[PDB]
Formats: C-alpha cells, structure tokens, sequence
C-alpha cells in the first residue's frame, strides 16, 4: 500500500501528461485512489467515434495482481460481458507481469474493441455472429453504439 | 538453545536442542516428553518432512523456530 | 561514537579465558604485546587468530569488522546480510568459523572466499584446528568432516560461542543503483531473484508480494525447495531455495507461512486433517487403512470419505 498506491499516483501522471487521442477524460475519485473513471473514443467504424465510459479497479495488492476493468456503458461485443465486465489476455492473472504499464493494458483494450477476438467468448452468440456474418453484425454494432455512448469532439 | 513444536491444535511445547542435532534425536525428546511412538512422529518445518538422518542445522534452523508435527499411524 | 571502547574476550589453548578491552585504533602486533605479558608467554610466540584468518600485526582493531564481548584467540607458535531473532529488522551480519569435529573455533582456513562463491555446503575446505592439543583428526575417520561457517548479527551485542542467525544470500546492497521491477524505485536494500533476468524487489515489495500471495495458500510448492515463490515475473526455475527469507515479515505473517505449509504437506502428501473444531491435526493414515483416529488428540473417528462419524455403511450423501 506504499509503493503500491505511490506506483499507481505515478502511473496515473504519467498517463495524466499522456492525453493520447484515444483515452479522454480521466477520472479518479479523490477519495479511493484505487478506483478510475474513462472515456475511449474508438478510430474504427464499428464504434465510430462514439465514447464509451469504463471503470478501472486495481486491488491493494496492484503490483503484483492484475486490476479489473468493467464497462458503465453498455456495448455490443463478444469479448465484452452483460454485465460490463472484460475477458482481456494482458490482464487474465495467467499471464500477466506486475512490470506491464497502465497504458499499455489500455491500449490493449482499445485494440481489442477495435478488432474483436471470438477464440474466446464471454459472449458466444455475438462471437458466433462475427464469425460468420460480419456486415449484419456491424448493423447491430453502430445501431446499439449509436444508440448507447455519448459522443465527443 | 531452545525450539517449538507444535501440534495443529495450537498445544506448543518448548525443547532445548543444539543446531547439531539428528532429526530421531529431536523425535525422541519430543516422544520422551509427550509419549508417542518414535515412528509414528513426522516432523515438518515449511512444508518438508524432516528426514532422520539428518541435523537441525542442515535445514538452518534458528532460535524458536516452529517444527510443526504430524503423527504417521503406519 | 557512543563509546568508542571497546570490550573482547580472548580464549586460549589452554581453559583460561581472559576479559580484555581496548581502543579500535591499537596495533595488533601492540595487542599481541599486550597478550604476551598477560600470560606470561614471549611477544614473539604469539600468533592471533580470528574467523580463519591469521591477523596482520599492522591492521588497525576497528577494521577487524568486529562487535562487542567478541572473542579472539592466541597461541604460542614462531557487506552481508542476515535475519536476527532479536532484531526483526535484517541487520548487517559477520561471518565466523567453527571446527566440525570438536565443535570449537580458532583454527586456519586454506582458501578464504571473498564474496560471490561456492559456499554452505557440509564438504568443502579441512584446517588445522588448536583446541585439545591438535588432535582434530581425520585420518581415521576416513568419512571426511570439514571447516564449517555461522553468521551473527553484528547490530547489537552477542554470545561468542554459539550465537548465529540465518544468513540471507538473496539479499544485497544496490552497487549499481538498479530499480526495483514492482515499484520503479532505486532502493538501497535490495533482493536478487535466482532468475536469468536477475530480476530485483525492494524490501516493501518483498513483504507486499509475500502477504498477498499467502492469504490464499498461493506459494508454489518443490519438494526439496519448500513451500516457496515464483519469480514476480514468474520466470521459470527461480524458486527461492532458501526459505528463511520470508522472516522479513513479523510473527504472524512468517508463522501462519510455517503452518499453511504444514497443512498443505499434510493434505497433498495423502494425510488428512481433523475435523473436531480447533483440532487441524494432519494424520497420515496408510492409504487402505479408512478407520481414521486422533493420535494423541481429540480421538474422533471419520470415515475420510465424508467428514462425518465413523459410519459402518457408506456415506452417500
Ligand atoms: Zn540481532
Ligand atoms: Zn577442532
Ligand atoms: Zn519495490
Ligand atoms: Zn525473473
Ligand atoms: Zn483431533
Ligand atoms: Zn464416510
């Protein structure tokens, strides 16, 4: 909880003087430093522009325990949960180094939203759908990313 | 030098021992204060059976270090 | 700076042990001076010996690495790191030398390892040893016993002759300020993962990563090893092959350690625990064997096959 809490404050600086295009609008509740609020602007068509809003949740023991990431706005995805919760590779407490930066895992993110994986499903229906019929699904994708997520400029 | 063996229940009983020292020696001050049998005493320190042949110091025990017991019907 | 004095013990061949002190500054060629007339033998007979090696009669004593109520010994002839019982805290430990037959000290060492080398094994150098006359032989024993090494805690003061704590190999002072890999922060205290990458963890993170991975009966089990740790990149082969680093933590986070590893020995081995409360007794019953009792315990009988009482028809719920 001390080079813990101070490596996280570190991280969330560095990705503070970071304002990559594609992560807009941190939000860390002073009150629990353990807990993030975002907002990612995907570049790529299925969620063309539209914002999504997530939450980051490290555990007291970050450095050496993968943190869980969770979406407040909902999303047509196969990788992605009802609930709002994520199947990320990088993160999976399987295969995870404790050196593997904040930004990076973000970044992973993002390029799993922009091109889904169906080698593992949380969500088997829509994996199976992209799978087999990509433009009927991309229908359904801007349809419900259009209307769910609030764009931004 | 004294050390502790402990059963799982929480009963603690202090035996004074020198580094080196067999394990059967250690077994049979335990078995001489206590009344089991030689053989039926499984010492184990961090997950490791303690092998009779050998001494405390081979396995580098300290001052009031746990040796937790285990007992083999057999 | 407190004193500045210092107070030694001598041990000779002879029984008579003899309480002198002195200022760190002095001569030992002056200390072998003042040795001769305390007993009585000639200034030039008098060889000092001290952890192995034969003292230069020029060396200053404070360079001698050397405490309080320490000893030395005489005769008639012509950086590191441990973990304490006293002290919690891991202090900078000396390193001394003990006879494997007679049980005693003062005798020479052939090679004299400075750092970095082939150490802690039973086998490894023979010296020539002072007590009882020479008579520390091998040659008719024929199975060969050797110079073994002890390290003592060099913070506070210390009983000579058998005070030792358990020395921690793993742990060394940051010569190339290299960060450590959990928090980006050069300290300089730090401990060396037996990995390729040589990966390195402050003291914080070491202490953070032990209780994080312990709550949960998570340390990675070797046979020969322990109940230890993965490397924190969970490099392969880099266990910890010397448990008493987890010491580092206080009585309760490294004695639940000691007990959960007992446990877990007990469960995988084919033992089983005790189901009367606050009894956890691990009885490795001989695997066809099913009545189960309580040696030297709380007596109950289980089935094994259903934690219940012992029950002549089979358990099918
Ligand atoms: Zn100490
Ligand atoms: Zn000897
Ligand atoms: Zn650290
Ligand atoms: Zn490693
Ligand atoms: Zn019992
Ligand atoms: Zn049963």
């Amino acid at each position: 909880s001390m080079a813990a809490s101070r490596r996280l404050m570190k991280e969330l600086e560095e990705i503070r003087k970071c304002g990559m295009k594609n992560f807009r609008n941190i939000q860390v509740d002073e009150a629990n430093l353990l807990t993030w609020q975002g907002l990612i602007v995907p570049d790529n068509p299925p969620y063309d522009k539209g914002a999504f809003r997530i939450e980051i949740n490290f555990p007291a023991e970050y450095p050496f325990k993968p943190p869980k990431i969770t979406f407040k706005t909902k999303i047509y995805h196969p990788n992605i949960d009802e609930k709002g919760q994520v199947k990320l590779p990088v993160i999976s407490a399987e295969n995870w180094k404790p050196a593997t930066k904040t930004d990076q895992v973000i970044q992973s993110l993002i390029a799993l939203v922009n091109d889904p994986q169906p080698e593992h499903p949380l969500r088997a229906d829509l994996a199976e759908e992209y799978s087999k019929d990509r433009k009927k699904f991309c229908k359904n994708a801007e349809e419900f990313t259009k209307k769910y997520g609030e764009k931004r400029p | 030098m004294q050390i502790f063996v402990k059963t799982l229940t929480g009963k603690t009983i202090t035996l004074e021992v020198e580094p080196s020292d067999t394990i059967e020696n250690v077994k049979a001050k335990i078995q001489d204060k206590e009344g089991i049998p030689p053989d039926q005493q499984r010492l184990i320190f961090a997950g490791k059976q303690l092998e009779d042949g050998r001494t405390l110091s081979d396995y580098n025990i300290q001052k009031e270090s746990t040796l937790h017991l285990v007992l083999r019907l057999r | 700076y407190l004193g500045g004095s210092l107070s030694i013990y001598i041990k000779t061949n002879t029984g008579r042990t003899l309480s002198v002190n002195l200022e760190p500054q002095w001569d030992i060629k002056n200390v072998k001076e003042i040795v001769a007339p305390q007993l009585g033998l000639q200034p030039e007979e008098v060889k000092i010996i001290f952890a192995g090696k034969e003292l230069s009669d020029a060396t200053t004593i404070q360079e001698c690495d050397l405490g309080q109520q320490s000893i030395l010994h005489a005769i008639r002839s012509r950086h590191f790191f441990v973990h304490c019982a006293q002290c919690n805290k891991l202090c900078k430990g000396k390193l001394r030398v003990r006879c494997s037959l007679c049980k005693g000290g003062a005798f020479t060492v052939h090679r004299d390892p400075e750092c970095w080398d082939d150490v802690l094994k039973p086998r490894r150098i023979t010296g020539h040893c002072e007590s009882q006359e020479i008579a520390c032989f091998d040659n008719e024993t024929g199975d060969p016993p050797f110079t073994e090494f002890y390290f003592k805690c060099g913070e506070h003061v210390s009983g000579g002759e058998k005070d030792f704590a358990a020395p921690l190999n793993l742990i060394k002072i940051n010569i190339k300020d290299v960060p450590c890999l959990a928090c980006t922060e050069v300290s300089e205290t730090v401990l060396v993962f037996p990995c390729e990458s040589k990966h390195v963890t402050c003291l914080e993170c070491f202490e953070q990563y032990c209780r994080s991975r312990l709550s949960e009966r998570q340390f990675m089990p070797h046979p020969d090893i322990g109940y230890t740790l993965p490397c924190p990149a969970g490099c392969e082969n880099s266990f910890i092959e010397e448990i008493h680093h987890f010491k580092l933590l206080s009585r309760e986070e490294y004695a639940r350690y000691q007990r959960f590893a007992t446990e877990e020995y007990v469960l995988q081995a084919g033992g089983v625990l005790c189901p009367q409360p606050g009894c956890g007794m691990g009885l490795l019953v001989e695997p066809e064997c099913k009545k189960v009792t309580c040696q030297n315990g709380c007596g109950y009988v289980f089935c094994r096959n259903c934690l219940q009482g012992y029950h002549l028809g089979d358990c099918l719920p």
